[PDB]
């Protein structure tokens, strides 16, 4: 009964730290009798000399879960992919740490991928709450043309049809577009005057100067913005006015760390109490076969609650990601952002601090006019 | 300018390399002749996979890679997108372990493959339905990923469709082994065609509810895709016949049939790539190392690959890469679990059909019914006034039966297609 | 797009309606001439209004 | 046509009998014990509609 959890870290003193970390934890409790023996592989920019490191650290070892956390430098994208294109082999359940791409949200894309951190396409229910406390209807979506703003689209329109209503247009950007003028228009030319926006942080940046510059961010248009979408260059061209919105507790890796290793601990003697299990192959090529405890993992994970984590409860969607996500609505007063709702679960909790809107309103405005423009 | 082709311990490896040798030489010669490097190799494992593909990259610039297997694991292709991401060489999918297509394509990925999308397959089953005049829909499915797409494209579909189709609410499986919901969520089905979008395994314990609920009977029908029937010859026992599927198997096609298409796609490739560019491409200086930085400063081939014509067979592929003109023959079960070929679906995304379907004996149990009452018409007095059917993508008229009849094409041949 | 000039019964109508519910109106030609039906186009299968 | 329960506790013939029933107005013709179970499966095959 020696297992050999692997883990992905990315520099020597968060392998350090992590280490110490999961040796304290391996006496909290969980498990019995002996403990599962750790090791980590620093992050590199490189793909294969990552994947030797990867094989000849975790295959050989007895590995049921992985360890993967963010790349070093946030600049790139760096999107952990060959790590659960590896694990896709045998079902290894590998658990990310705050990769918020849409790609991973999907199992089709990564056959065995877990996460603590909620997808991008999950703002969709943050954005229909604010919509239903505060009185929307009519609503028009912003989306570029990659699969996370399809999958964020889709998702909204899935949870709009519970109202029954309808968006009234949907426009569509590209990763590299410079010139949105046309489309900009469009959405002047419309009786909603409430946007929202889901692209990359380039392309949000050019989209709000235009915005800027073609008299959008005037009295009576209210901006929706994602939680990617406000950081970087958004933060010195965008004046007040935008709700933002940030995850609470959320870039913690140290902290998500500490619940998703005593999460995967718990889930291994979970396991074994269960019926035997199959080991994964000691050399990375010898053995082609597939583990059938693959879906047991995800049988035994989706249905697990963990309430002693520092985020609460961590429970998994459908999916296998974040439920009930710790959110925060931001809001940008004087090139300075102050918290105003809290969202924990499935619930709004404005703060003291008043809700300022685009061209010094301190009232909700409204797109229920028509402007007496009918064609 | 170099091919490599990767094969398996299925057949020899002689043959296999004089066959591929023989491939560019049949027809067509390329004013660069590309050769073949066919290794017979079963090593499935990702690090084998990886470190032959650096070695064939490293083997003086190979510009394309065919990549086969003989298992049914899905990974190998989760692999080959990392390999085509990192190495932007064009591959080509062969029949195998990647022959299934579930995953979106990476926008820096050159993949163009033979299999056919849950999107193109929705089209044929409509086309069944037709031929069928089944108007009657039971879309019985499980929380899948992308499949929440899938189903709203169906909806549109049949919503567009000019026929008027039913359309019952989609009943899913929410979780599984329930064994207390499930009988509520199966007690809404009630119809006569029902649709699996699941996987084989949830697949068999659905059929075996359906049996314990008697949903297999005379005037029930089910459609298979070709995910669940992959694997023709494993047929559970609880698997009843009569499962009208649609798949591209090796039936009709061989590996070098295949293959012979891929070098043909190619060669289309190269030729339209010296039509518009006259410098060869070349591969990173590394095989798999990323010191410097990713780049691509040569325009990518998926705007060359677009209007792949072959000795009059258009192998043309979408914006994402998916064919648009596959195989997907029509296959059903036999009274004694077996799958035949019972029509095609290449003339021109047109789906034909052999113009036979008496399976109606009940195979999950063991009850004889008597329904289908055959009625014998003659068409001389003014009390049938059966004529044509308008060609607007429906059936007919509304409110009105169909029917059939033979026809002559010679006074001597005595063949007629049921009309 | 000439500046024409169109009047009747339906006209008449439209301009009570603007005056009766507070309307400022541009009316406009059919370009395609037909009331709308279902025309097929590149991929038939798709119901499209002209 | 009437459908009797031919053993009880067969756990699985019974859905078999109880497919056939497709109507608004049932008759029960047992007693309390078996009826009871009766009942209860019917609620879980969702025949307790209104
Ligand atoms: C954990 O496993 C690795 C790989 O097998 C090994 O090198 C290391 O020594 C092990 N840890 C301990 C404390 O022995
Ligand atoms: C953007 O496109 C519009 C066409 O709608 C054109 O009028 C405008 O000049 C373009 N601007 C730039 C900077 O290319
Ligand atoms: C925005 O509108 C105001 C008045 O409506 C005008 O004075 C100003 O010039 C406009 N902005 C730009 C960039 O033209
Ligand atoms: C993460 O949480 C721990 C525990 O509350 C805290 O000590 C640490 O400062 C947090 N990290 C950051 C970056 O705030
Ligand atoms: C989540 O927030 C709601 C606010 O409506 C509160 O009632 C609930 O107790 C909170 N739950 C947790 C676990 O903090
Ligand atoms: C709307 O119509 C009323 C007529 O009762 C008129 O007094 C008012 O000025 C109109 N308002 C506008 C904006 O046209």
């Amino acid at each position: 009964k020696i297992v050999n959890i692997g883990a992905v870290l990315s520099t020597r003193k968060h392998e350090q730290m992590f280490r110490e970390a999961v040796n304290q934890a391996n006496k909290r409790h969980g498990s019995w009798k002996i403990q599962l023996n750790a090791t980590s592989v620093t992050h590199k920019p490189n793909a294969i000399q990552m994947a030797l490191s990867v094989c000849e650290d975790l295959i050989s070892s007895q590995v049921y879960a992985i360890l993967v956390s963010h790349p070093p430098t946030p600049n790139d994208h760096f999107t952990p992919t060959p790590v659960s294109y590896t694990a896709g082999f045998y079902r290894i359940p590998v658990l990310g740490l705050t990769t918020r791409m849409s790609i991973y949200s999907d199992k089709s894309i990564h056959l065995s991928f877990l996460r603590t951190v909620p997808p991008y396409s999950h703002q969709s229910s943050v954005w229909f709450e604010m919509m239903r406390v505060y009185s929307w209807n009519h609503i028009i979506l912003l989306v570029s043309d990659d699969h996370e703003g399809r999958a964020a689209q889709k998702r909204l329109e899935t949870l709009l049809e519970e109202r029954e209503s309808k968006a009234e247009k949907v426009l569509q950007f590209d990763p590299g577009t410079k010139n949105v003028t046309a489309l900009l228009m469009e959405a002047k030319e419309l009786e909603a005057r409430v946007i929202i926006l889901s692209a990359s942080e380039d392309d949000a940046a050019t989209v709000y100067r235009a915005a800027a510059m073609l008299n959008m961010t005037g009295s009576g248009y209210v901006w929706l913005v994602g939680e990617r979408e406000i950081s970087g260059n958004a933060l010195r061209y965008a004046p007040d006015g935008i709700l933002g919105l940030q995850l609470i507790n959320g870039k913690n890796e140290s902290a998500h760390i500490s619940d998703a290793v005593g999460v995967v601990a718990q889930a291994v003697h979970e396991l074994l109490e269960k019926e035997n299990i199959t080991d994964p192959p000691r050399g990375c090529v010898g053995n082609t076969n597939i583990w059938k405890t693959g879906p047991l993992f995800k049988r035994v994970l989706m249905s697990s609650k963990y309430a002693d984590g520092v985020t609460g409860r961590v429970e998994f969607n459908e999916d296998g990601d974040r439920k009930f996500a710790n959110y925060s609505i931001m809001n940008l007063q004087n090139r300075k952002l102050v918290q105003v709702g809290i969202y924990n679960g499935t619930h709004v909790i404005p703060n003291d601090r008043k809700i300022i809107w685009p061209g010094g309103e301190t009232e909700k405005p409204r797109g229920y006019q028509m402007s007496t423009r009918l064609k | 300018l170099n091919i490599a082709v990767m094969l398996g311990h299925s057949h020899d490896v002689t043959e296999r390399e004089l066959r591929t040798l023989w491939g560019p030489e049949q027809a067509a010669g390329l004013p660069l002749d590309v050769n073949v490097v066919a290794l017979l190799m079963n090593r499935t494992d990702p690090k084998s996979l990886i470190t032959h593909v650096c070695d064939l990259m490293s083997g003086a610039r190979i510009h394309g890679l065919v990549f086969g297997d003989d298992t049914d694991q899905e990974a190998v292709a989760q692999m080959l997108d990392f390999i085509s991401s990192h190495t932007f060489v064009p591959i080509l999918g062969i029949h195998g372990g990647a022959s299934m297509i579930m995953a979106d394509k990476d926008p820096t990925s050159t993949f163009f493959q033979f299999g056919a999308s849950i999107q193109q397959q929705a089209t044929v089953m409509l086309k069944i339905m037709q031929d069928y005049d089944w108007h009657v829909f039971s879309l019985v499915t499980t929380i899948f990923p992308g499949y929440r797409e899938f189903i709203s494209f169906v909806k549109t579909t049949v919503d567009n469709s000019f026929v008027g189709w039913d359309m019952q609410n989609v009943i899913t499986l929410d979780t599984s082994f329930e064994d207390a919901k499930t009988q509520v969520q199966l007690k809404k089905i009630h119809s006569s065609v029902i649709l699996l979008y699941c996987s084989k395994d949830e697949a068999v314990l659905i059929l075996s509810e359906a049996r314990s609920l008697g949903l297999t009977g005379y005037d029930f029908f089910w459609i298979v895709p070709s995910l669940v029937s992959g694997n023709t010859e494993l047929i559970p026992k609880e698997f009843p016949s009569g499962l009208i599927s649609v798949s591209y198997d090796d039936w009709d096609y061989s590996l070098e049939a295949r293959v012979r298409d891929g070098i043909g796609i190619l060669t289309t490739a190269a030729s339209s790539m010296l039509e518009k560019f006259s410098y060869i491409p070349e591969a990173k200086a590394s095989c798999y190392g990323q010191m410097e930085r990713p780049e691509v400063p040569m325009h990518t081939l998926h705007p060359f690959m677009v209007n792949v014509t072959w000795d009059g067979k258009d192998l043309s592929f979408t914006e994402e890469g998916y064919q648009v003109h596959p195989r997907l023959v029509v296959i059903v079960l036999n009274k004694d679990r077996e799958w035949e070929k019972v029509g095609k679906w290449e003339n021109h995304t047109l789906s034909l059909r052999h113009a036979v379907w008496p399976r109606y004996k009940s195979f999950s149990d063991c009850e004889p019914d008597d329904n289908h009452l055959s009625i014998v018409t003659l068409e001389e007095a003014p009390f049938v006034i059966v004529e044509d059917i308008d060609p607007l993508t429906e059936t007919c008229v509304r409110n009105t039966v169909p029917c059939r009849k033979f026809v002559k094409i010679n006074n001597s041949t005595n063949e007629g297609m049921n009309v | 797009t000439v500046p024409q000039c169109c009047y009747g019964f339906c006209i008449d109508l439209l301009i009570k309606l603007a005056r009766t519910m507070n309307f400022t109106y541009e009316v406009h030609l059919v370009a395609d001439g037909k009331f709308g039906t279902q025309e097929r186009v590149n991929n038939s299968n798709k119901k499209e209004w002209n």
